């Protein structure tokens, strides 16, 4: 619902005004960034399966959790971790390609802590997981998509925690 | 925004967006200062889009100003230019945006109930975007002008 | 296709042509208190106020002062606890 | 509850790192426009009785909700009219003063927006007398002051709304 | 700072502050050119205070970097000089900010829980202090080491 | 194609065109030209990139062509390279057709089962189209790789 | 580089530089903010590829990891790891440079006689460097696949 | 022999480290004057006959270096003195366009104060031709690039004194 | 041309063409057509090219139109005019190719030969032709007298 360009389109539609000259700059500010989300999303989508399998190698597995007992024991569990994962990535692609991290509370942050607490998945290992994940794609998109591809897992980490 | 409607697209199969789609928000990008100024000649003048449009909305269809009708008298007559200054702010909006999910989220999904629960015909509002439309695309050079006639008639085309 | 060891003195013993004959920097890393020291991520934004005001004790209870009566016979102390009572126990002012 | 000093300060404690020149930049800009901030303290707090009434003098009586009917009819909703308004006013000083709109979003706006639906005060009114204010002490403080001293007052309008 | 232990101050008793706290207002920010460089100098030498305050530190008390004692070996001894960075970033932070405050509100609520639980002696860390503000104030210069010097006082009066 | 994927979506909620929807088209007509010479050098190196894919996959996968694999005898691996000819088949209009689904269609919803019931891995052949990758693109401009490897991704990803 | 070897091209002539080769170093310097983009990419995931570098290539050629071969051991594959490590290295200023020269004055040059003398074979360190070139091009885009694989052709065709 | 992008990668070569972030703002410093250099060597060779012209107008001519009873006198050793001139600019040229001085310490600066106390020909009539050199060509290119080249006048002129 | 110079370069260390080296001759192909909007516009305005800007030669030197020098007024300034029509002629074959040659191997290589048997000062046609670009690069435009001015500045410093 909420973009980045419909952002300060609502913030101009609710005054009632039309595309005032701080309103252009803000918006010709996210043309400028135009060339790094294009560039960044390709490079995710073609690394998106070896970004995961590097994330949950670095934090999640030879522990607790990948043992009996452990929430991602079983052979469900843990092809269902890597896809509930995965969602985290492609939909924290689609914010960076949209520039405003409002398309994670409308898809991803809505039900998302009443599941994990009826389901006794560990919140803060989920937590620990993305923020695994997001010093591991900063190393593939540069430094400088990787302020804005860090800005959008720790909206996510922050609406799990 | 197009980007708003191409994440959806991609989000309704699951899947991530395609480099087919890609380029289509890359060249958005860097055409999209051109946009900019197009629109500027709308809230640049927005006086002179409202002044001879409404001109000839009562020459088409001269008889919503007679009485029996709603736009009969200075003030309900002024609820038509106050409802004509609120369509082409969102083509303002939809000219920038490169989608006109802006004009779909705003001004259109409930046009068909709200105004015979109002009393204003609908074949009278899309003679009064049609007759923008005259004037608006004549405000600007026509290769600029054709894409910018490419978004407010798909509204007379959601009234009609 | 040669030359003399004393006239390669002479053309690359310079000041400026000697870093591409032997080494000249040795550059000492970051010392390993200042590297324990970074949260691992050197970049943030919009978060910086998610770690700032959004821990645990919500910076009212250790920003607000209180106020006792010491001072009995002083007037104008005793005028802004009477304020400060009408203020915890109606906890809006009581002039209207 | 923050500062100029104190959200410099710590969002560069919670980075870890030290004062960079980019923070001192904007720790000396704080800095310049001291004796314009502790000047317009002093003008606000001389006609604080005087600085409410004209504001609703423009905007709110004299017309229906003075009026029974209206939301303000009764002295005890009148009294109390002019001190929701002029918290609006003493804490826009101190979102001043501290050169940070913290104060607002702690103690002003956490939960202004459901108390005004659950007592009927309509919120429309009362940021259009918010705008009524605005202009006046900038008539009265100087020129100065009155152009920080409105955003402050804004941030309260894109609260309110 | 003193502005916002001012402001929460005329909170409580909720109304406008006195010309007699806006005078300490006046007098903090027209001396803040000077508190910023105090500051200043203290960044930029940040690497050449630490590590001579610390090799100070071992010197004086052996019993520490000795092995069997807490901070033996070479992460050890390097966590035991990020312990002693903590504390300077800190007073940075509090020249800058004019106050203790800063530093009352995060270096020093329960450090004598801490370092009974983390088994580090908290005399010997009192002393790397003392050892930092020996360098710090030799770096500085004959005025303005005096008031630097004060919430250096604070931090070993915190401890002990 | 890329018309496909508009004129169903606005089939199935009873619309028209969005004109964000058209400039896809729009752009999909004049990026034609640069998109049909792709497959008309693919055409021309049909016979080039096939050799040395299997000498790719061959030197790798040696098992196939091993007593105990199920491309054995000379019988076997003719009809093997001629598969992956079938792939580069596919391949040389999807460049056509501009996205994925005509490959969609004839490519890749029965190869897990048709493969595992015709005895051979499915690894393999899924070997086979990324050893075709590094020779295909490479055999093209450099611009183009993204373009003509695009669709490669999709022969990978849904086999592997 | 292109600026220190168009020097002496005009340098050995007594000439100044023609206009030609000024075009050369002006479209360079501009080149200068994007492919320093690309070495920063290189350099972030190189542990990514060194590790991945080796797996691709001591599947290929086993012999040299077991025993009778020259990189068995536990540490024997660490240096052998970080002798393909230095590789990474050069190409990194390979690409910042536009050129060949700092590949060719640092590992090039007498690399037959250093393996020779050593024991390890040439072609299977350069076999490791070819599964070098297909995992850095996957960390890739398109765009940046010639301008990267054109400087890892260059260490392969010279050591092979 | 090397320049301004050789260094920084031979810099950062012999210390084993990759090109970090402390080493590519010296080649982004590089890059930015990149397109500053080379409109600057291109005025210099237009007027290379006119700059070593104006040079010894200021100091040589019509003293009594040029007497008789001087060094330069003979034509034979004029023409060296232009050429022993021209070859002090043209090295000049290809300093600042590789930004870096070693060019000048190979060939320029190889044994030429001991040349020429072999010679006889004086050093301290030199360090004034090329100090003459210089004010004529910061005037010609520009006090931007005028600066850059002064360092590459004076990094001859410390060779020769 | 630039392809001409471009082979050479590469022929004298026995090689194929660079990949960077043909994005300098594909960047000339789609920026061929300007040059030639850059030639007729020299070929349209020759007549107040060339008599105003020998007119500024003969106003900085009057020593040329005197007699005793090279020229007198009836024809030998008259053939002064072509003797610098012919370096305008040589520009545009120069400008058009993207090279220096079309200046060099027709006009420069012996000149100083040439006009030392003439009789003419070299240097006061290299002061001429300096002023014939100084009214040429305000002709055009600003942007395009840039890469055409590397070509201006090339005689200049090649008479003297
Ligand atoms: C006046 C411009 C408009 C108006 C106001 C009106 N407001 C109230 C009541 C409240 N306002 C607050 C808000 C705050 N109290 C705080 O301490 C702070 C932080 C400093 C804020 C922002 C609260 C808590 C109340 C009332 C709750 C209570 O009384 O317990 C009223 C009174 C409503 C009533 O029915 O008593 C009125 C009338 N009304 C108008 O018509 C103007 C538009
Ligand atoms: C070769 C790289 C791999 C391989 C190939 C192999 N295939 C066959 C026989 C068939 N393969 C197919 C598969 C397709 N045919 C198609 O037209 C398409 C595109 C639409 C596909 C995916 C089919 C239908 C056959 C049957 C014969 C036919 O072509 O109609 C064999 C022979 C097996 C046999 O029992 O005869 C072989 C060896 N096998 C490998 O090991 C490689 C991985
Ligand atoms: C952008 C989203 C949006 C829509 C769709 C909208 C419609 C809209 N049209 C209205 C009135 C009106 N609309 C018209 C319509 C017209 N005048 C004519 O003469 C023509 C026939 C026709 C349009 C070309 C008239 C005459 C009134 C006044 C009706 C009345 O006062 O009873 C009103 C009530 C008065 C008001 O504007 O506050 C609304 C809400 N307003 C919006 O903000
Ligand atoms: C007896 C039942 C009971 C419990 C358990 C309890 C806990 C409790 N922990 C608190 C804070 C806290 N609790 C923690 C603890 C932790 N944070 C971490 O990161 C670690 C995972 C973890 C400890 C190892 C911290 C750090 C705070 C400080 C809040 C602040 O930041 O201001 C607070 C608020 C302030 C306080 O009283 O300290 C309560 C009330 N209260 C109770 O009545
Ligand atoms: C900014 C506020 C702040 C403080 C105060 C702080 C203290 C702090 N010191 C620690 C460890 C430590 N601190 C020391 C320090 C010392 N050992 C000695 O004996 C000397 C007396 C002394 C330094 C002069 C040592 C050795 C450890 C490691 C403890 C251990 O491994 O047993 C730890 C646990 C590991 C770590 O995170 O570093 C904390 C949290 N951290 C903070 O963020
Ligand atoms: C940047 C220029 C550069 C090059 C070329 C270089 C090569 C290099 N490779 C070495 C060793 C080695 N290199 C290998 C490498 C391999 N074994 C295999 O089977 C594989 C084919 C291959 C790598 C994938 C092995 C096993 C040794 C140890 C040799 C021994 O100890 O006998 C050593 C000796 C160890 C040392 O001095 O650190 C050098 C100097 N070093 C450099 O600085
Ligand atoms: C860039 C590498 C390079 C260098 C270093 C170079 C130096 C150079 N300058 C020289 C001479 C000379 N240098 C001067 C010096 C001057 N002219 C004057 O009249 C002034 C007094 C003074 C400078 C202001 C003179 C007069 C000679 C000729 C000496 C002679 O012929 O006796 C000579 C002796 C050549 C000869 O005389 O046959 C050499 C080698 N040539 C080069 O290509
Ligand atoms: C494109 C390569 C090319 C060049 C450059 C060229 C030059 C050229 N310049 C010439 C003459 C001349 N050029 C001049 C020129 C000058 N006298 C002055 O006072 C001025 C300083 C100066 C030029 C501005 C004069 C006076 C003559 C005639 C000389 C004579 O007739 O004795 C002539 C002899 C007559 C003729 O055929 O025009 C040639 C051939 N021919 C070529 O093929």
């Amino acid at each position: 619902m909420q973009d980045a360009i419909t952002s300060v389109i609502n913030s101009s539609d609710v005054q009632g005004k039309y595309l005032d000259a701080s309103a252009i700059q803000k918006l010709k500010a996210y043309f400028a960034t135009g060339e790094l989300r294009v560039r960044a999303a390709t490079t995710i989508s073609a690394n998106a399966a070896n970004i995961v399998k590097e994330a949950v190698a670095k934090s999640l597995l030879y522990s607790d959790i990948t043992r009996p007992g452990g929430n991602m024991y079983t052979t469900r569990r843990y092809a269902a971790c890597i896809r509930d994962l995965d969602y985290y990535l492609r939909y924290a692609t689609y914010a960076m390609l949209a520039g405003d991290p409002s398309i994670l509370d409308e898809r991803v942050l809505n039900g998302l802590k009443e599941t994990y607490n009826s389901l006794g998945v560990p919140i803060g290992a989920t937590v620990q997981a993305i923020q695994a994940m997001k010093e591991v794609t900063a190393g593939l998109v540069g430094a400088d998509a990787g302020k804005e591809m860090g800005i959008y897992f720790d909206y996510i980490c922050s609406g799990l925690s | 925004s197009i980007v708003t409607k191409s994440i959806v697209n991609a989000d309704a199969e699951a899947r991530y967006l395609s480099p087919g789609e890609l380029d289509r928000i890359k060249s958005f990008v860097t055409s999209g200062e051109r946009r900019v100024r197009i629109a500027e000649t709308m809230t640049g003048a927005r006086e002179r889009i409202i002044k001879e449009a409404g001109n000839q909305l009562f020459q088409k269809r001269p008889d919503v100003v007679s009485p029996g009708g709603n736009a009969y008298g200075e003030e309900m007559t002024a609820t038509c230019l106050r409802d004509l200054d609120y369509y082409l702010r969102l083509i303002t909006y939809g000219i920038v945006a490169g989608d006109v999910t802006p004009i779909e989220e705003i001004g259109v999904v409930g046009v068909r109930e709200m105004y015979k629960s109002l009393g204003t015909p609908i074949e009278a509002v899309a003679e009064g975007v049609r007759a923008m439309k005259s004037v608006a695309t004549s405000l600007l050079s026509g290769e600029d002008a054709a894409e910018a006639g490419a978004y407010f008639d798909y509204l007379i085309g959601a009234m009609s | 296709r040669y030359l003399t060891p004393g006239g390669l003195s002479l053309r690359s013993m310079r000041v400026g042509t000697l870093a591409e004959k032997m080494t000249m920097v040795k550059d000492e890393p970051t010392p390993r208190f200042v590297e324990l020291g970074t949260p691992t991520d050197q970049m943030k934004g919009e978060l910086e106020i998610d770690n700032q005001i959004k821990q645990g004790v919500n910076k009212r209870r250790e920003q607000s002062k209180v106020f006792k009566l010491t001072n009995v016979t002083d007037k104008v102390a005793l005028q802004t606890t009477i304020g400060a009572i009408y203020r915890q126990i109606f906890e809006r002012d009581i002039d209207p």
